[PDB]
């Protein structure tokens, strides 16, 4: 549906196509062939550079994906309950009126208050149960 | 019956493309010397485990003369050889007028006691200084002898690197993680093509970085007979490189034993030149063997009459050239020695401690070597002992002409090249870049 | 079996022992110690250059395996259907006779084509479903 | 609990908080902003030379989880019997009393031919076997 | 945009090796340089630009 | 025109000798300082 195609169609319609907005993201048009005798120059500083924060924005979110069980889809739940004081709205109404755009918005700021408690209920407590419960 | 799509991750498949490499080198003289030109202070270290996986069943078409790893070879040591030398000493104001005679005996050498003007510590203050150098290190313009330095026409000359060994060291290249270099240790090739037992390595040949032109000094010596390198062959036209079955050994020694002067140009700059010769005058002396090299011939000859048609005419010299062209110009404990290459090409045969062979030898200070129009190097004289401990690995034979059919097809010694000096190192080498991800239909699917 | 000792073996072979393709595929006999005073040397630079794509091989492939619930493991089958215009060759026929070397010369054309195709029969389709099929 | 703010604990209590020293381990109070016009000074290179050596040390251990079906989570177990030889201790004993800390100084030795066996029957045997057991 | 100064090359070495490249000799008349417009055009285009 | 007739002392492929050279340039390429144009 194209890079980001899906942005300004409602949340349901962007959850619908969000691996495009992924694909594209690292080697799509951007990575190329990558081509005096020395390649010092200008381009060659300025495209190393951009290769570092271009991982960089990659991997802070990838390593959150792995500590969630989330790691092997694009799409996965939590065993993290919804505390109503973040937000007041329904469930089906964001996904056909407010929208990805000013949802993100409105959960950045609780949103590393979110990720503290992401981190315990599904992997520091759902795979600590585990230890004891995968024997017997 | 019923087919559905796997994923494959970690499938042994390569693509052929080229990447950049870096260094694989041992500890050497770690405490004496610490840093040699190529190796420098900070050099990639190498495994003492290669990986030597060998791929039965496996016949790549290794591409001999097209290898992109002998183009990387090149730039690196050309780069290298210009940031060497760079933090030390300019010899820009050093060049002015001449005026010389020659020695105090009528020739019974090829130096001569020249005058000049260089600025000492003080930059107002002038000193009239006398200092030795080799013969075409100056060339003439006008009772008195009056002429200039090669160097003012051409390029800008700085002063060599002090105590850095310019001698070669087992640089291995490593090809980086999701690549593979293929090592080609098959017995025979012909000039590119199909190989037999093709292996897999990580890190290739103790390949040491040679610097010389018609005789190659390091090396990878495939054995039971010569190895005809053929970049082409059926043109005469094109270079033709020779690997050898055995090696033949060869002492290089300059009995001429030379001081250290001193001379500064302004401040703190130091200019390191030729002293005095204690002794007899005489020529550098490289020597070889008489019967031994004969031998290493009557196979090359051999060849040749299989490789080229019947016994047709074909012994001849180096034609034509510049000094650093036509003579085996090599570094030999750091002096540039150009003997040469005469007694070699006259012997004319058709059907197929040790003996006194020389060379005409002469020194060279002023070189920069592989036509360097930029940054110039002088090269700083050696006091005392000149050892050889050196090989021969090889050589770089050329054309005769473009005659039509005939009788006559005289060889000579006319590469003038320094990547091919590499293509009897990187023969076996050819990079590949690794594709892990394989689909492969198979009959199981995914569920809920 | 060593590194890459499975290619010149049929497929299944090939198939058998594919861990050790990957695991020296990165830091094995190429990584070592990465030990005037300074480091801007012409190695120091033909060294980070080369980890810049030595990495870029790797994500290329890894984001993927992560973008089809193959990520967990090194073989994962998917829920995608194989259209038979594509290859018309038997499943156990390629595997002892083909070979992988050949195998990949033959899908290297559609590849591009299946893995678009990969993407939303077993994600796009499959873990979209699961947001309603989660609770019930 | 902080970052390596279970090392002191015993391994029972270490097992308990390890996600923090893994989350402030890339991106935490190291990444930063990363902010005569050029930033080719000495600050600019000792940066982008220990951003290679950051993710290298994440990725080696990374690509283990990875060919091991522990990818998905901090702590997963595995089809792997441990050999008496390699530790006598008991399994309770070594969580409340020995710590990771000289834990790993006990297995440092055989852990490259634990690594070598982790690899074949947990993956090259179990994801093996899946080939002919996934359509029945 | 044109100059019909017409100059030939010349090559003065500056120390070892340096060469320095300056203007040799004008042939023919004594010109400007010449660059041009056009008159209409320019005033269509200034039309617009005073009106807005 | 608006070109001038210059001669000065540049230093040849020797340092040692000199020669006086004359070569052409355009204008406002040199500012004036002092029967002869004296500038630099
Ligand atoms: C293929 O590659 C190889 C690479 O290994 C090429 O090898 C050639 O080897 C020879 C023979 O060794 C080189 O010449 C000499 O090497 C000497 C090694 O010295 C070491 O031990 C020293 C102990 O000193 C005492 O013994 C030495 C014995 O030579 C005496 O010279 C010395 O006066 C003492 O009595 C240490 O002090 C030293 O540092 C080493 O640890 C060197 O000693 C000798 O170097 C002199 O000059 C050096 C300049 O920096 C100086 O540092 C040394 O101290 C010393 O005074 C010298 O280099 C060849 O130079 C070398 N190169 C070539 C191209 O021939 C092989 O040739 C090459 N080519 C092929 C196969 O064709
Ligand atoms: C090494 O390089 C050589 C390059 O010469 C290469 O072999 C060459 O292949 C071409 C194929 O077209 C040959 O070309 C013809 O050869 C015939 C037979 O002798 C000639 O009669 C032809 O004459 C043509 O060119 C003349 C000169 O311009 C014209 O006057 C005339 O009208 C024709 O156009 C033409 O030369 C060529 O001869 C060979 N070279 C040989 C046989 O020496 C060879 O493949 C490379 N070898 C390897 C792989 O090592
Ligand atoms: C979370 O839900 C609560 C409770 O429903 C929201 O708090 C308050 O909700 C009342 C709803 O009756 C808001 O009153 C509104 O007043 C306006 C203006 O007079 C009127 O037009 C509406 O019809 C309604 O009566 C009240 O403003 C609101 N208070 C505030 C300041 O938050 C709450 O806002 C929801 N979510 C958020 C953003 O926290
Ligand atoms: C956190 O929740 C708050 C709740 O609304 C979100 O907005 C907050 O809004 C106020 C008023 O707009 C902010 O005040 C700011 O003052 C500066 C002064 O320079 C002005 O430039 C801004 O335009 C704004 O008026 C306040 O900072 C802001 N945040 C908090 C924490 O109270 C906010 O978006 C939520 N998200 C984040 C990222 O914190
Ligand atoms: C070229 O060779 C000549 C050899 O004639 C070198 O210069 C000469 O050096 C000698 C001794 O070093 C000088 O002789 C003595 O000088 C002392 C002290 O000044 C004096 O007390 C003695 O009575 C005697 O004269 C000699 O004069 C000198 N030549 C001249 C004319 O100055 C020269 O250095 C060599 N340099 C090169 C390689 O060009
Ligand atoms: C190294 O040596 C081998 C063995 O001689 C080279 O193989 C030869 O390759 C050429 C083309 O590159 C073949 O020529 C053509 O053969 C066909 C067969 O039908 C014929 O119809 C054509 O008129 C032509 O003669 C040649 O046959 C083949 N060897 C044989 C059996 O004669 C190989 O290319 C060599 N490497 C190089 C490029 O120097
Ligand atoms: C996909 O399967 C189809 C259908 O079986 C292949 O298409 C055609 O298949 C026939 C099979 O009878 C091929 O005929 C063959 O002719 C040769 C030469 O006369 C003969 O030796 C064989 O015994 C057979 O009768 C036909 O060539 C083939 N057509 C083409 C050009 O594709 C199809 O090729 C298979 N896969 C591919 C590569 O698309
Ligand atoms: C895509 O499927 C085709 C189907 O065979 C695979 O091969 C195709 O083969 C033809 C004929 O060999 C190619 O023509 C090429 O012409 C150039 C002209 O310079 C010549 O150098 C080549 O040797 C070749 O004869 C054609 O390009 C090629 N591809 C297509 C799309 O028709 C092909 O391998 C499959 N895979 C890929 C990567 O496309
Ligand atoms: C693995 O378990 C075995 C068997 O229990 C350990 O091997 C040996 O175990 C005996 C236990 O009776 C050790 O004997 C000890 O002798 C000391 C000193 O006399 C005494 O204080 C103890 O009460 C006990 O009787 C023996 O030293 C030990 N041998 C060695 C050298 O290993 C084994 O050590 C355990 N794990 C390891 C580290 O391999
Ligand atoms: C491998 O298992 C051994 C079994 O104990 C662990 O320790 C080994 O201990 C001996 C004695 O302490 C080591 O000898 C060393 O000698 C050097 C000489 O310079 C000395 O500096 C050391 O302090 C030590 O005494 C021995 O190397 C060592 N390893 C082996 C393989 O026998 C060892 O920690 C286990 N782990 C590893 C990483 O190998
Ligand atoms: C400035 O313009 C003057 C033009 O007067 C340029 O210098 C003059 O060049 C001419 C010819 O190139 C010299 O005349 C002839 O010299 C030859 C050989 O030396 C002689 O055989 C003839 O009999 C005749 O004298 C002329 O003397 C010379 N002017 C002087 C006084 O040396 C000058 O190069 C221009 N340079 C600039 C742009 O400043
Ligand atoms: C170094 O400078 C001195 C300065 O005296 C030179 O001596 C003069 O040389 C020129 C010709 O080159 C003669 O015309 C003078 O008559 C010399 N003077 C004396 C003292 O006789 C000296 O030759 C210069 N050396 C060089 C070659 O640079
Ligand atoms: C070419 O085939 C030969 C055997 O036909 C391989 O030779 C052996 O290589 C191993 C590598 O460890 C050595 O240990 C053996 O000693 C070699 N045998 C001998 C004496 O020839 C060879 O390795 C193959 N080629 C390549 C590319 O490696
Ligand atoms: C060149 O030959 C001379 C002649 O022997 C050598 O000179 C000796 O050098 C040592 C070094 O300390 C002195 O102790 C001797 O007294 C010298 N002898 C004499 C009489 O000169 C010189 O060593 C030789 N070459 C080099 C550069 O070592
Ligand atoms: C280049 O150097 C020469 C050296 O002779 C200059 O000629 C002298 O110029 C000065 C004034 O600039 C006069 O006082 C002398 O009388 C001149 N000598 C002669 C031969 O008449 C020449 O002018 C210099 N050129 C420039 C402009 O650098
Ligand atoms: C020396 O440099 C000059 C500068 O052009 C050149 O003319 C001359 O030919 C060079 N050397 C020779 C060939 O004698
Ligand atoms: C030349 O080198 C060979 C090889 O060591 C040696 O045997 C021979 O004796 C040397 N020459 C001399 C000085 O005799
Ligand atoms: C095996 O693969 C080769 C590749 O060309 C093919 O020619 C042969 O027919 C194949 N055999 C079968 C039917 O598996």
């Amino acid at each position: 549906l194209g890079f980001l195609g899906a942005a300004g169609s409602t949340m349901g319609a962007a959850s619908m196509a969000l691996t495009v907005q992924a694909r594209l993201l690292l080697s799509g048009i951007v990575q190329q062939q990558n081509n005096h005798m020395l390649q010092l120059t200008v381009w060659g500083i300025k495209q190393l550079q951009a290769r570092v924060l271009a991982v960089e924005r990659y991997l802070r979110d990838q390593q959150l994906l792995g500590i969630w069980g989330c790691s092997g889809k694009i799409i996965c739940c939590t065993n993290v309950p919804w505390n109503d004081s973040w937000s007041n709205k329904t469930i089906n109404e964001i996904w056909d009126n407010m929208t990805w755009m000013q949802w993100e918005k409105e959960i950045d700021n609780y949103t590393q208050h979110i990720y503290t408690l992401l981190e315990v209920s599904q992997i520091q407590q759902e795979k600590n149960e585990q230890e004891l419960l995968e024997l017997d | 019956a019923k087919k559905w799509v796997t994923v494959y991750y970690g499938v042994p498949v390569w693509k052929e493309a080229t990447t950049t490499l870096f260094c694989a080198s041992d500890a050497k003289a770690y405490d004496t010397e610490v840093h040699n030109v190529w190796a420098t202070h900070a050099c990639v270290p190498t495994d003492p485990n290669p990986q030597e996986i060998v791929l039965g069943n496996v016949t790549e078409n290794f591409n001999m003369w097209k290898n992109n790893m002998v183009e990387q070879m090149h730039e690196d040591i050309i780069s290298l050889w210009d940031q060497s030398l760079k933090p030390c000493v300019k010899l820009t104001p050093l060049c002015v007028t001449l005026n010389c005679n020659n020695v105090n005996t009528n020739n019974t050498g090829e130096m001569k006691n020249c005058s000049f003007n260089v600025t000492t510590s003080i930059r107002d203050k002038i000193k009239k200084e006398y200092a030795l150098f080799y013969k075409l290190d100056v060339v003439p313009l006008e009772n008195i002898t009056n002429y200039r330095l090669i160097n003012c026409n051409t390029s800008v000359i700085t002063q060599a690197c002090p105590k850095v060994s310019f001698e070669p060291i087992p640089i291995h290249y490593c090809a980086p993680a999701g690549f593979a270099i293929l090592k080609c240790n098959s017995k025979t090739f012909n000039g590119s093509g199909p190989c037999t037992n093709v292996s897999t390595v990580q890190c290739t040949h103790g390949i040491r970085p040679v610097v010389s032109t018609q005789l190659l000094l390091n090396g990878s010596l495939a054995e039971e007979e010569i190895v005809i390198r053929s970049e082409n062959i059926t043109d005469n036209a094109k270079t033709i490189i020779v690997q050898l079955n055995e090696a033949v050994e060869i002492n290089c020694t300059r009995p001429n034993n030379n001081t250290r002067k001193s001379i500064h140009i302004g401040p703190g700059r130091a200019f390191y030149a030729t002293g005095d010769i204690i002794g007899n005058i005489r020529q550098a002396h490289c020597n070889i063997s008489k019967a031994r090299w004969n031998e290493t011939l009557g196979q090359i000859v051999a060849k040749l009459e299989e490789q080229f048609p019947n016994k047709t005419i074909i012994f001849n010299h180096s034609s034509g050239g510049d000094p650093e062209i036509v003579t085996h110009s090599f570094n030999c404990g750091g002096e540039f020695f150009y003997c040469n290459t005469t007694p070699l090409f006259n012997s004319t045969w058709n059907n197929t401690g040790e003996q006194n062979i020389t060379l005409q030898c002469r020194i060279k200070q002023i070189i920069n070597m592989w036509q360097g129009v930029g940054k110039a190097m002088y090269a700083p004289p050696i006091r005392g002992q000149i050892r050889c401990s050196s090989n021969i690995t090889g050589l770089l034979l050329t054309r005769d002409g473009g005659r039509d059919q005939n009788g006559t097809e005289t060889f000579r010694p006319g590469g003038g090249n320094m990547r091919d000096n590499w293509r009897s190192e990187l023969y076996k080498y050819k990079v590949v870049k690794i594709e892990p991800l394989g689909i492969a239909p198979t009959a199981c699917k995914r569920r809920v």
